[PDB]
Protein backbone atom coordinates (compact mmCIF):
# COMPACT_ATOMS: atom_id res chain seq x y z
CA UNK A 1 0.00 0.00 0.00
CA UNK A 2 1.69 3.30 -0.86
CA UNK A 3 1.34 6.09 1.46
CA UNK A 4 3.43 8.76 0.12
CA UNK A 5 5.13 10.62 -2.74
CA UNK A 6 7.82 13.08 -3.34
CA UNK A 7 8.25 14.76 -6.45
CA UNK A 8 11.11 16.80 -8.07
CA UNK A 9 9.32 18.56 -10.39
CA UNK A 10 11.30 20.87 -13.12
CA UNK A 11 10.56 22.18 -16.66
CA UNK A 12 12.03 24.73 -19.60
CA UNK A 13 9.42 26.68 -22.03
CA UNK A 14 10.68 27.72 -25.01
CA UNK A 15 10.26 30.36 -26.63
CA UNK A 16 9.62 32.11 -23.26
CA UNK A 17 12.83 30.92 -21.84
CA UNK A 18 11.20 30.26 -18.55
CA UNK A 19 11.82 27.48 -15.99
CA UNK A 20 11.00 26.34 -12.67
CA UNK A 21 12.64 23.76 -9.94
CA UNK A 22 10.41 22.49 -6.66
CA UNK A 23 9.60 19.61 -4.77
CA UNK A 24 6.40 18.35 -4.14
CA UNK A 25 5.06 16.09 -1.23
CA UNK A 26 1.75 14.80 -1.55
CA UNK A 27 0.11 17.56 -3.80
CA UNK A 28 1.81 20.49 -1.34
CA UNK A 29 4.75 22.26 -2.33
CA UNK A 30 7.80 21.68 -0.18
CA UNK A 31 10.07 24.36 -1.92
CA UNK A 32 11.48 26.06 -4.95
CA UNK A 33 14.38 28.14 -6.09
CA UNK A 34 14.39 31.39 -6.83
CA UNK A 35 16.42 31.25 -9.86
CA UNK A 36 17.37 34.97 -10.17
CA UNK A 37 18.25 35.68 -6.55
CA UNK A 38 19.77 31.80 -6.64
CA UNK A 39 18.38 31.19 -2.98
CA UNK A 40 16.69 28.17 -1.91
CA UNK A 41 12.61 29.39 -1.05
CA UNK A 42 10.96 27.41 1.49
CA UNK A 43 7.25 27.58 1.17
CA UNK A 44 7.03 27.18 5.27
CA UNK A 45 9.66 29.28 6.48
CA UNK A 46 9.69 26.53 9.80
CA UNK A 47 10.69 24.21 7.04
CA UNK A 48 14.64 25.93 6.89
CA UNK A 49 15.04 25.41 10.44
CA UNK A 50 15.16 22.02 9.21
CA UNK A 51 16.69 20.95 5.84
CA UNK A 52 18.66 23.55 3.41
CA UNK A 53 19.30 22.65 0.04
CA UNK A 54 22.06 24.01 -2.62
CA UNK A 55 20.34 26.55 -4.62
CA UNK A 56 22.80 26.46 -7.41
CA UNK A 57 21.91 22.37 -8.27
CA UNK A 58 18.42 23.63 -9.76
CA UNK A 59 20.28 26.16 -12.35
CA UNK A 60 22.64 23.57 -13.22
CA UNK A 61 19.47 20.97 -13.67
CA UNK A 62 17.16 23.41 -15.71
CA UNK A 63 20.56 23.99 -18.33
CA UNK A 64 20.29 20.45 -19.05
CA UNK A 65 16.32 20.93 -19.42
CA UNK A 66 16.79 23.60 -21.80
CA UNK A 67 19.58 21.55 -23.98
CA UNK A 68 17.32 18.09 -23.88
CA UNK A 69 14.70 20.31 -25.21
CA UNK A 70 16.16 21.87 -27.92
CA UNK A 71 16.79 18.45 -29.38
CA UNK A 72 13.31 17.32 -28.47
CA UNK A 73 11.81 20.04 -30.63
CA UNK A 74 14.19 19.50 -33.18
CA UNK A 75 13.44 16.01 -33.40
CA UNK A 76 9.76 16.21 -33.20
CA UNK A 77 9.90 18.06 -36.24
CA UNK A 78 9.08 21.36 -34.02
CA UNK A 79 6.03 20.05 -33.02
CA UNK A 80 4.37 22.78 -30.57
CA UNK A 81 2.66 22.17 -27.49
CA UNK A 82 -1.34 21.97 -27.54
CA UNK A 83 -2.94 23.87 -25.18
CA UNK A 84 -4.93 22.91 -22.17
CA UNK A 85 -7.39 26.05 -20.95
CA UNK A 86 -7.44 26.65 -17.23
CA UNK A 87 -10.08 25.53 -14.91
CA UNK A 88 -10.54 28.37 -12.34
CA UNK A 89 -11.91 28.32 -8.77
CA UNK A 90 -12.37 31.07 -6.16
CA UNK A 91 -12.22 30.10 -2.81
CA UNK A 92 -11.19 31.59 0.88
CA UNK A 93 -9.11 30.03 3.67
CA UNK A 94 -11.86 29.96 6.08
CA UNK A 95 -15.46 30.61 6.45
CA UNK A 96 -16.42 34.37 5.94
CA UNK A 97 -17.32 36.54 9.04
CA UNK A 98 -17.71 40.30 8.64
CA UNK A 99 -14.90 42.09 10.05
CA UNK A 100 -12.46 39.38 10.93
CA UNK A 101 -9.10 39.19 8.14
CA UNK A 102 -9.52 36.06 5.81
CA UNK A 103 -8.12 35.31 2.40
CA UNK A 104 -8.94 34.85 -1.12
CA UNK A 105 -7.80 31.49 -2.81
CA UNK A 106 -7.89 31.60 -6.72
CA UNK A 107 -7.32 28.51 -7.76
CA UNK A 108 -6.04 27.29 -11.53
CA UNK A 109 -6.04 23.56 -12.13
CA UNK A 110 -5.57 21.27 -15.47
CA UNK A 111 -3.69 23.96 -17.38
CA UNK A 112 -0.64 23.83 -19.96
CA UNK A 113 2.12 25.14 -20.55
CA UNK A 114 2.77 27.14 -17.48
CA UNK A 115 2.30 30.25 -18.01
CA UNK A 116 -0.69 32.65 -17.28
CA UNK A 117 -1.55 36.38 -16.37
CA UNK A 118 -3.66 36.83 -13.24
CA UNK A 119 -5.09 39.74 -11.70
CA UNK A 120 -7.40 40.56 -8.32
CA UNK A 121 -9.68 42.99 -9.16
CA UNK A 122 -12.08 44.02 -6.25
CA UNK A 123 -15.06 46.54 -7.38
CA UNK A 124 -13.18 47.24 -10.93
CA UNK A 125 -10.28 48.12 -9.12
CA UNK A 126 -6.72 46.55 -9.80
CA UNK A 127 -5.21 45.60 -6.26
CA UNK A 128 -1.73 44.67 -5.39
CA UNK A 129 -1.64 45.03 -1.54
CA UNK A 130 -0.57 41.57 -0.08
CA UNK A 131 -0.74 39.42 -3.03
CA UNK A 132 1.63 36.10 -3.41
CA UNK A 133 1.21 32.90 -5.62
CA UNK A 134 2.85 29.47 -5.68
CA UNK A 135 5.05 27.70 -7.83
CA UNK A 136 3.63 25.86 -11.02
CA UNK A 137 2.96 22.82 -9.03
CA UNK A 138 2.58 19.43 -10.31
CA UNK A 139 0.17 16.93 -11.92
CA UNK A 140 0.06 12.83 -13.13
CA UNK A 141 -1.62 13.54 -15.97
CA UNK A 142 1.70 16.40 -16.30
CA UNK A 143 -0.61 19.74 -16.32
CA UNK A 144 -0.33 22.37 -13.59
CA UNK A 145 -1.51 23.75 -10.77
CA UNK A 146 -1.32 27.08 -9.44
CA UNK A 147 -2.58 28.99 -5.94
CA UNK A 148 -3.49 33.06 -6.03
CA UNK A 149 -4.13 34.12 -2.92
CA UNK A 150 -5.47 37.71 -1.62
CA UNK A 151 -5.51 38.77 2.01
CA UNK A 152 -8.91 40.77 2.71
CA UNK A 153 -10.77 42.55 5.00
CA UNK A 154 -15.01 40.72 4.74
CA UNK A 155 -17.28 43.59 3.89
CA UNK A 156 -21.14 43.68 2.85
CA UNK A 157 -20.10 46.23 0.28
CA UNK A 158 -17.09 45.09 -1.51
CA UNK A 159 -17.17 42.95 -4.58
CA UNK A 160 -14.18 40.92 -6.37
CA UNK A 161 -13.22 39.10 -9.45
CA UNK A 162 -10.78 36.85 -9.68
CA UNK A 163 -9.36 36.78 -13.76
CA UNK A 164 -6.92 34.49 -15.63
CA UNK A 165 -5.16 35.07 -18.80
CA UNK A 166 -4.29 32.24 -20.73
CA UNK A 167 -3.40 31.29 -24.14
CA UNK A 168 -5.70 28.18 -24.05
CA UNK A 169 -8.70 30.38 -23.31
CA UNK A 170 -10.97 31.58 -25.96
CA UNK A 171 -11.46 34.99 -23.30
CA UNK A 172 -9.80 35.60 -20.22
CA UNK A 173 -12.03 33.89 -17.26
CA UNK A 174 -13.50 36.01 -14.18
CA UNK A 175 -14.42 34.01 -11.36
CA UNK A 176 -16.69 35.47 -8.98
CA UNK A 177 -17.19 35.80 -5.42
CA UNK A 178 -19.46 37.91 -2.64
CA UNK A 179 -20.68 37.45 0.66
CA UNK B 1 20.25 18.49 6.52
CA UNK B 2 21.47 19.17 2.94
CA UNK B 3 18.50 18.34 0.67
CA UNK B 4 19.58 16.26 -2.17
CA UNK B 5 18.65 16.67 -5.71
CA UNK B 6 18.91 14.04 -8.34
CA UNK B 7 20.66 15.05 -11.78
CA UNK B 8 18.62 14.47 -15.55
CA UNK B 9 20.90 13.17 -18.35
CA UNK B 10 22.12 15.06 -21.35
CA UNK B 11 20.65 13.68 -24.61
CA UNK B 12 22.93 12.66 -27.04
CA UNK B 13 23.87 15.82 -28.98
CA UNK B 14 25.46 14.01 -31.98
CA UNK B 15 22.21 11.35 -33.21
CA UNK B 16 24.75 10.14 -36.51
CA UNK B 17 28.19 10.96 -34.95
CA UNK B 18 30.40 13.79 -36.56
CA UNK B 19 27.73 14.50 -39.31
CA UNK B 20 2.41 36.65 -28.30
CA UNK B 21 0.67 33.82 -30.30
CA UNK B 22 3.99 31.61 -31.02
CA UNK B 23 3.95 28.31 -30.48
CA UNK B 24 5.30 26.97 -27.19
CA UNK B 25 7.63 23.72 -26.51
CA UNK B 26 7.96 22.56 -23.26
CA UNK B 27 10.21 20.22 -21.73
CA UNK B 28 9.26 18.67 -17.81
CA UNK B 29 11.17 16.47 -15.61
CA UNK B 30 9.93 14.34 -12.76
CA UNK B 31 11.40 12.42 -9.90
CA UNK B 32 9.13 10.57 -8.32
CA UNK B 33 9.90 8.38 -4.24
CA UNK B 34 7.06 6.76 -4.25
CA UNK B 35 6.73 5.17 -0.61
CA UNK B 36 4.85 2.17 0.65
CA UNK B 37 4.43 1.03 4.08
CA UNK B 38 7.39 3.55 5.07
CA UNK B 39 10.21 3.28 3.83
CA UNK B 40 9.58 -0.79 3.48
CA UNK B 41 9.22 -0.56 -0.18
CA UNK B 42 10.63 2.39 -2.42
CA UNK B 43 9.89 2.92 -5.86
CA UNK B 44 11.32 5.86 -7.99
CA UNK B 45 10.55 6.84 -11.13
CA UNK B 46 12.33 9.39 -13.83
CA UNK B 47 9.99 10.81 -15.93
CA UNK B 48 10.51 12.93 -19.35
CA UNK B 49 8.05 14.60 -20.89
CA UNK B 50 7.76 16.69 -23.53
CA UNK B 51 4.71 18.81 -24.62
CA UNK B 52 2.66 17.24 -21.58
CA UNK B 53 3.55 13.61 -22.72
CA UNK B 54 5.85 11.78 -21.50
CA UNK B 55 8.33 10.33 -23.96
CA UNK B 56 10.90 7.82 -21.71
CA UNK B 57 11.14 6.89 -18.14
CA UNK B 58 13.56 5.11 -15.71
CA UNK B 59 11.68 2.72 -13.26
CA UNK B 60 13.28 1.53 -10.76
CA UNK B 61 11.09 -1.65 -10.89
CA UNK B 62 12.79 -2.03 -14.50
CA UNK B 63 15.81 -1.29 -13.56
CA UNK B 64 16.97 0.04 -16.95
CA UNK B 65 15.77 2.92 -19.16
CA UNK B 66 11.96 2.84 -21.66
CA UNK B 67 10.72 4.62 -23.94
CA UNK B 68 7.17 5.52 -23.69
CA UNK B 69 6.98 7.12 -27.57
CA UNK B 70 8.45 6.57 -30.22
CA UNK B 71 10.02 10.03 -29.47
CA UNK B 72 11.84 8.32 -26.56
CA UNK B 73 13.99 5.92 -28.64
CA UNK B 74 17.30 7.26 -28.65
CA UNK B 75 17.44 8.50 -25.30
CA UNK B 76 16.72 4.62 -23.76
CA UNK B 77 19.26 2.99 -26.12
CA UNK B 78 22.09 5.86 -25.41
CA UNK B 79 21.32 5.91 -21.62
CA UNK B 80 21.13 2.35 -21.17
CA UNK B 81 24.50 1.85 -22.65
CA UNK B 82 25.69 4.09 -20.01
CA UNK B 83 25.95 0.57 -17.98
CA UNK B 84 27.05 3.03 -14.89
CA UNK B 85 25.21 5.66 -14.55
CA UNK B 86 22.29 3.25 -14.72
CA UNK B 87 23.93 1.23 -11.48
CA UNK B 88 23.94 5.17 -9.71
CA UNK B 89 20.23 5.56 -10.86
CA UNK B 90 19.54 1.84 -9.43
CA UNK B 91 20.67 2.89 -6.08
CA UNK B 92 19.50 6.62 -6.19
CA UNK B 93 16.07 4.81 -4.07
CA UNK B 94 18.85 5.15 -1.26
CA UNK B 95 20.71 7.72 -1.93
CA UNK B 96 18.19 10.11 -3.45
CA UNK B 97 14.67 8.71 -2.54
CA UNK B 98 15.51 7.24 1.26
CA UNK B 99 17.71 9.74 2.14
CA UNK B 100 14.91 12.50 1.36
CA UNK B 101 12.37 10.36 3.03
CA UNK B 102 14.44 10.73 6.67
CA UNK B 103 15.57 14.47 5.77
CA UNK B 104 11.79 15.08 5.15
CA UNK B 105 9.88 12.74 7.56
CA UNK B 106 9.87 15.30 10.30
CA UNK B 107 7.61 18.45 8.87
CA UNK B 108 5.77 16.14 6.38
CA UNK B 109 5.21 13.02 6.96
CA UNK B 110 4.95 13.52 10.48
CA UNK B 111 3.02 16.81 10.48
CA UNK B 112 -0.03 17.25 12.24
CA UNK B 113 -1.70 20.51 12.25
CA UNK B 114 -5.40 20.29 14.68
CA UNK B 115 -8.71 20.91 12.64
CA UNK B 116 -10.91 24.17 14.09
CA UNK B 117 -14.28 23.37 13.88
CA UNK B 118 -17.31 25.72 13.88
CA UNK B 119 -21.23 24.78 13.58
CA UNK B 120 -23.35 27.30 12.58
CA UNK B 121 -27.42 27.51 10.93
CA UNK B 122 -27.58 28.87 7.03
CA UNK B 123 -32.74 25.52 6.61
CA UNK B 124 -28.95 24.20 7.08
CA UNK B 125 -26.52 23.13 9.02
CA UNK B 126 -23.55 23.74 8.64
CA UNK B 127 -20.10 21.67 10.11
CA UNK B 128 -17.17 23.88 8.79
CA UNK B 129 -13.16 21.87 9.58
CA UNK B 130 -10.68 24.02 8.52
CA UNK B 131 -6.61 24.49 8.94
CA UNK B 132 -5.63 21.01 9.35
CA UNK B 133 -3.20 18.59 7.75
CA UNK B 134 -2.98 16.00 6.70
CA UNK B 135 -5.75 15.81 4.20
CA UNK B 136 -7.42 12.42 5.28
CA UNK B 137 -10.34 13.35 7.46
CA UNK B 138 -13.97 11.91 8.02
CA UNK B 139 -16.84 14.44 9.28
CA UNK B 140 -20.52 12.78 10.69
CA UNK B 141 -23.08 14.44 11.94
CA UNK B 142 -24.78 13.68 15.34
CA UNK B 143 -28.80 14.53 15.65
CA UNK B 144 -28.70 13.03 19.56
CA UNK B 145 -26.93 10.13 19.21
CA UNK B 146 -28.77 9.61 15.99
CA UNK B 147 -27.28 9.95 12.58
CA UNK B 148 -29.03 10.23 8.90
CA UNK B 149 -27.12 9.61 5.74
CA UNK B 150 -29.30 11.27 4.47
CA UNK B 151 -29.84 15.23 3.36
CA UNK B 152 -25.79 15.44 4.07
CA UNK B 153 -23.68 16.94 1.41
CA UNK B 154 -20.05 17.72 1.94
CA UNK B 155 -17.74 20.16 -0.59
CA UNK B 156 -15.18 17.23 -0.15
CA UNK B 157 -11.61 17.84 0.49
CA UNK B 158 -10.13 21.08 -0.60
CA UNK B 159 -6.59 22.17 -0.36
CA UNK B 160 -5.84 25.10 0.44
CA UNK B 161 -1.97 25.15 -0.77
CA UNK B 162 -0.91 26.35 2.18
CA UNK B 163 -0.38 22.87 3.43
CA UNK B 164 -3.82 23.34 5.16
CA UNK B 165 -6.99 21.47 4.03
CA UNK B 166 -10.77 22.65 4.88
CA UNK B 167 -14.19 21.26 4.27
CA UNK B 168 -17.65 21.78 4.56
CA UNK B 169 -20.34 19.43 5.50
CA UNK B 170 -23.99 20.62 5.74
CA UNK B 171 -27.36 18.69 7.01
CA UNK B 172 -30.30 19.31 5.47
CA UNK B 173 -32.84 20.23 8.44
CA UNK B 174 -35.04 23.26 9.36
CA UNK B 175 -33.58 23.30 13.33
CA UNK B 176 -36.22 23.38 15.94
CA UNK B 177 -35.92 23.94 19.51
CA UNK B 178 -35.29 20.96 22.09
CA UNK B 179 -33.25 18.94 19.35
CA UNK B 180 -29.62 18.95 19.82
CA UNK B 181 -27.17 18.32 17.15
CA UNK B 182 -23.44 17.06 17.10
CA UNK B 183 -20.70 17.39 14.76
CA UNK B 184 -18.24 14.51 15.47
CA UNK B 185 -14.83 14.97 13.45
CA UNK B 186 -11.84 12.26 13.53
CA UNK B 187 -8.35 12.71 12.15
CA UNK B 188 -4.95 11.74 13.00
CA UNK B 189 -3.78 15.40 14.14
CA UNK B 190 -5.96 14.26 17.03
CA UNK B 191 -5.96 11.80 20.26
CA UNK B 192 -10.09 12.07 20.85
CA UNK B 193 -13.03 12.75 18.35
CA UNK B 194 -13.59 16.57 18.61
CA UNK B 195 -17.11 17.35 19.39
CA UNK B 196 -19.01 20.40 18.33
CA UNK B 197 -22.70 20.67 19.43
CA UNK B 198 -25.59 23.04 18.62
Amino acid sequence: KEEHVIIQAEFYLNPDQSGEFMFDFDGDEIFHVDMAKKETVWRLEEFGRFASFEAQGALANIAVDKANLEIMTKRSNYTPITNVPPEVTVLTNSPVELREPNVLICFIDKFTPPVVNVTWLRNGKPVTTGVSETVFLPREDHLFRKFHYLPFLPSTEDVYDCRVEHWGLDEPLLKHWEF
Amino acid sequence: MKWRMATPLLMQALPMGGGDTRPRFLWQLKFECHFFNGTERVRLLERCIYNQEESVRFDSDVGEYRAVTELGRPDAEYWNSQKDLLEQRRAAVDTYCRHAYGVGESFTVQRRVEPKVTVYPSNLLVCSVSGFYPGSIEVRWFRNGQEEKAGVVSTGLIQNGDWTFQTLVMLETVPRSGEVYTCQVEHPSVTSPLTVEW
